[PDB]
DNA sequence: GCATGCTCTACTGCTTCGATATCG
DNA sequence: AAGCAGTAGAGCA
DNA sequence: TGCTCTACTGCTTCGATATCG
DNA sequence: AAGCAGTAGAGCATGC
């Protein structure tokens, strides 16, 4: 289901002719869109947020490694959508993967162009900053430069 | 400002010639000075731009790193510009030369496109070649010959097709010269036709109620016992309400 | 539609004959189809470039297609005039190009039937967009290719009449076999020579169409009537200069800012504000102050008097001339309005007056409205549409004035003279082909850059005049014209 | 009783791009 | 930004 | 004072830059 | 201007 979808997502990154690869990109996000949400149980949702974050095959990685492009927007976008309902589907089990979060929004938002992919994007970061008005973390994203 | 230059016909027509500008677009001279407020000086804004190629976490980078592109077919092209500064066009100088003639009057109002109007007027200075001109004039006056004319200001200014109008008046024979388009700046298109339309013909009491409006609104009429037209509300004599 | 795109095939018969040199010494029909065919791309990668262009040899010996026949190779795909295409299409010139095509496909096989129309559909249906045009340029020379079998001749009009049946038009465009057209034979079953629209004649054009503004003309205060205001002869001008970067060969992608206050920092649009000084005293006002010191009226056409076409002289006019039309976005009945106007301002010769605000915030401006009747014919001469035209008026300070006191008299020695003059210069004007030195040198300099052939390529201007053709034409009374009455004599 | 769930179309805006005024 | 022909400041006689 | 190199100078042409439907 | 796309929000049917 998850990692297989992944691995079909890498080698949609990783094939030609870019058109199908854009079908696969676009279906393949909202099918684990759909993949993801049929769970109720503690098990592989525990599982689930380390599965989503990893630095060999990611989403993180999909999203820089495709950013370089005037092509691919309705996938990338719906990933943006997507981890703006991530943070309120699951709650603080998330805590200490959100900087990257934070670097990965902020380099979206400043590399693409489109307003359509600078709005969900955007409501991310400000949903992240709301919901970490705890104690730490604030001296770790980079106010002093993100100002 | 007197303008001297030259017109020529075929081999040897050299008249020594003047012109001088007449109707044009008029534009206002003072420009708004970008000051900063709460000290009525202007020394304190120095803008900047950087050439910032980012595409990417950002990198700044100097001016010496620049050719200027160009788009060809799918992709950009390269060479900026000493090599476009040397196979450009070679301009060979101005000119007021004549290209040909016609008789049929067939430049109409519909084409003529320039910015602006030419007073070519006449020589000075021992005028045997503007009595020279007065009698070319006099001669296109009898029918509607018109003439093609080349013109260039000067090498920088790209050399130009145009009609020379003749000017048949009281105190002043002159000639009047107007831009003419290039063949590309033209383009036709097919829009529909409205006499032979079956949908949108109209009713005579309807045309008559056009008449009755023309009719009241009318402008021009002739009076004054010798029948000459006498115009209400002539649009050439206001004054620019712009710059008032 | 506005935003429709057109396509073209490129269906080559280098099967039998033609890529033999027909016995002739004089000219070989494979590259004349090559140099025809560079032509289209090499004028259309400037003229219309968004089209689909297509290249497809047919009869060759290996095949490449994707239903998977013989002896029919597709070479390229359905997309725009690129400089790789042609860099890639010009290996197949002359003798060379022949031994080249040899070895990398071959030539001669028996050809197909209506299997290559076949591979036309197969090929124009996988696009997703709106074709518009849907033609087929066939390069062949034989004319009975099918005349031992007449199975294939059924099939073959058959599955061309299924091709013109979803709107597939093809147009063969005549090599020449016997030179002169003396094949009249039986091809009417198949079709809906000349080349010199190939060839030459479209080094420098364009297509577009917009509308430009759709205003809105008001009679007395409540009678409107909605006008779009198209422009038809436009200055068209080079293309703007992309900047890039030297070594990675990118846009740069510039950004603009404002400090150093007598403090450095930075700014924004509100502690600013602009100024003027006049002599010695000087004013300061906001953005929207010196934005809202030029400010009249509403967008839109104000009809204020009636005049007929005698007072206006051509001596007089300011800018070029743009055209109303009446439009279809106020009611089903202003082109009726419109009608009924244009009718009784052409017979009464009348020509309305108005007042015209372009857009949301310029000053007013004096137009004259003057009516046009179309002009058609048999042939479908369709030079003039039948709709209104401005032209626009002088205020103030656009007539200037001259040294103008001046006025001496000639003799009229000089008149018949003349008169022979221009009637041996005498000829009917033009309807085209004036074209444009700068523009057109400037295509073909950047045509020797990223096709980079030799040098310049030719750069010929019909605007020039001819002195040594104008000389003799004219004849030996230029001295006589020059000294009939007046010497220089230094 | 209003507390919820569900569905189609006019108001707002997006994006390209051609023109236009304007600065240098 | 980049020429351009009258208008003079002062070298040369 | 009489002649000319030259040191301006208002004065125009064009080329690039936001503004906007 | 030319076209697309979303969607906000008022209008169809059944609920502690």
């Amino acid at each position: 289901g998850v990692r297989c979808s992944l691995l079909r997502l890498q080698e949609t990154l990783s094939a030609a002719d870019r058109c199908g690869a854009a079908l696969a990109g676009h279906q393949l996000i909202r099918g684990l869109g759909q993949e993801c949400v049929l769970s109720s149980s503690p098990a592989v949702l525990a599982l689930q947020t380390s599965l989503v974050f990893s630095r060999d095959f990611g989403l993180l990685v999909f999203v820089r490694k495709s950013l370089n492009s005037i092509e691919f927007r309705e996938c990338r976008e719906e990933i943006l959508k997507f981890l703006c309902i991530f943070l309120e589907k699951m709650g603080q089990k998330i805590a200490p993967y959100s900087v990257e979060i934070k670097n990965t929004c902020t380099s979206v938002y400043t590399k693409d162009r489109a307003a359509k992919c600078k709005i969900p994007a955007l409501d991310l970061l400000i949903k992240l900053l709301q919901t970490f008005r705890s104690s730490r973390l604030m001296d770790e994203f980079k106010i002093g430069e993100l100002f | 400002i007197h303008w001297p230059c030259r017109l020529t016909i075929g081999s040897n027509l050299s008249i020594r010639i003047a012109a001088y500008k007449s109707i044009l677009q008029e534009r206002v001279k003072k420009t708004w000075t970008v000051v900063d407020a709460k000290t009525l000086k202007k020394e304190d804004i120095q803008k900047e731009t950087v050439y910032c190629l980012n595409d990417d976490d950002e990198t700044e980078v100097l001016k010496e790193d620049i050719i200027q592109g160009f788009r060809y077919g799918s992709d950009i092209v390269p060479f900026s510009k000493v090599d476009e500064e040397q196979m450009k066009y070679k301009s060979e100088g101005k000119c007021f030369s004549v290209l040909g003639f016609c008789k049929s009057s067939q430049v109409q109002r519909r084409f003529f496109m320039g910015n602006q109007v030419l007073k070519v007027f006449a020589a000075r200075d021992d005028e045997a070649a503007a009595v020279a001109l007065s009698s070319l004039i006099h001669a296109l006056d009898d029918l509607d010959m018109v003439a093609i004319v080349r013109y260039a200001y000067d090498k920088r200014a790209n050399p130009q097709v145009g009609v020379a109008f003749p000017h048949i008046k009281h105190n002043y024979e002159c000639l009047v010269y107007v831009q003419l388009p290039f063949m590309e700046d033209l383009r036709q298109y097919m829009f529909s036709s409205l006499k032979n339309s079956k949908k949108y013909a109209p009713t005579e009491a309807q045309l008559n109620a056009v008449d009755a409006l023309i009719d009241s609104m009318s402008l021009a009429k002739k009076d004054e016992k010798t029948d000459t037209l006498e115009d209400l509300f002539p649009t050439t004599k206001i004054p620019n309400p712009r710059f008032q | 539609k506005y935003s429709g795109r057109d396509s073209l095939i490129f269906l080559v018969d280098a099967s039998k004959a033609m890529f033999e040199s027909q016995s002739e010494d004089e000219l070989t029909p494979f590259d004349m189809s090559i140099q025809c065919i560079q032509s289209v791309y090499i004028s259309k990668i400037i003229s219309s470039d968004r089209d689909l262009l297509a290249v497809v040899f047919y009869g060759t010996e290996k095949d490449k297609n994707s239903v998977n026949f013989k002896n029919i190779y597709v070479l390229q795909e359905l997309d725009n005039p690129g400089a790789k295409r042609i860099l890639e299409l010009d290996q197949f010139k002359g003798q060379q190009g022949q031994k080249r095509f040899q070895d990398m496909m071959g030539h001669g096989s028996d050809y197909s039937l209506s299997e290559v129309l076949w591979v036309c559909a197969n090929l124009f249906s996988d696009v997703q967009f709106k074709m518009s045009h849907k033609r087929i340029m066939l390069f062949t020379n034989e004319d009975n290719p099918h005349g031992n079998d007449s199975a294939k001749a059924s099939r073959a009009r058959t599955k061309a009449g299924d091709l013109r049946d979803t709107g597939i038009f093809l147009d063969l465009m005549h090599l020449k076999k016997p030179g002169g057209f003396d094949i009249s034979l039986f091809y009417r079953d198949i079709i809906s020579s000349k080349l010199e629209d190939l060839l030459r004649k479209v080094r420098a054009k364009e297509t577009r169409k917009r509308a430009l503004s759709r205003l809105k003309l008001k009679l007395n205060k409540d009678i409107v009537i909605s006008v779009g205001i198209y422009n038809l002869v436009q200055k068209a001008l080079k293309p703007p200069p992309i900047k890039l970067y030297r070594e990675t060969n990118e846009p740069v992608k510039t950004k603009t800012r404002t400090f150093n206050t007598s403090t450095g920092g930075l700014l924004l649009p509100s502690d600013t504000k602009r100024s003027q000084i006049y002599g010695s005293r000087q004013i300061i006002l906001e953005k929207e102050e010196t934005e809202e010191l030029k400010r009249f009226d509403d967008p839109g056409l104000m009809l204020m008097g009636f005049k007929p076409l005698v007072l206006l002289k051509k001596h007089h006019y300011l800018r070029p001339s743009l055209f109303v039309y009446p439009e279809e976005s106020l009611v089903i009945g202003s082109s009726t309005l419109f009608s009924a106007l244009l009718i009784k301002c052409l017979e009464k010769e009348v020509a309305a007056l108005c007042r015209y605000t372009p857009r949301r915030n310029i000053p007013p401006y004096f137009v004259a409205l003057v009516p046009q009747e179309e002009e058609l014919d048999d042939q479908k001469i369709q030079v003039t549409p039948p709709g209104f035209q401005l032209v626009f008026l002088p205020f103030a300070d656009d007539k200037r004035k001259m040294p103008f006191t001046e006025k001496i008299m000639a003799t009229p020695e000089q008149v018949g003279k003349m008169k022979a003059i221009v009637e041996k210069l005498r000829f009917t004007y033009r309807s085209d082909s004036f074209e444009n030195p700068v523009l057109q040198q400037h295509f073909r300099n950047l045509e020797a850059l990223a096709l980079d052939l030799m040098e310049p390529e030719q750069a010929v201007d019909l605007t020039l005049p001819k002195v040594e053709a104008m000389n003799k034409r004219l004849g030996s009374l230029v001295d006589e014209f020059k000294e009939l009455v007046y010497p220089p004599d230094y």
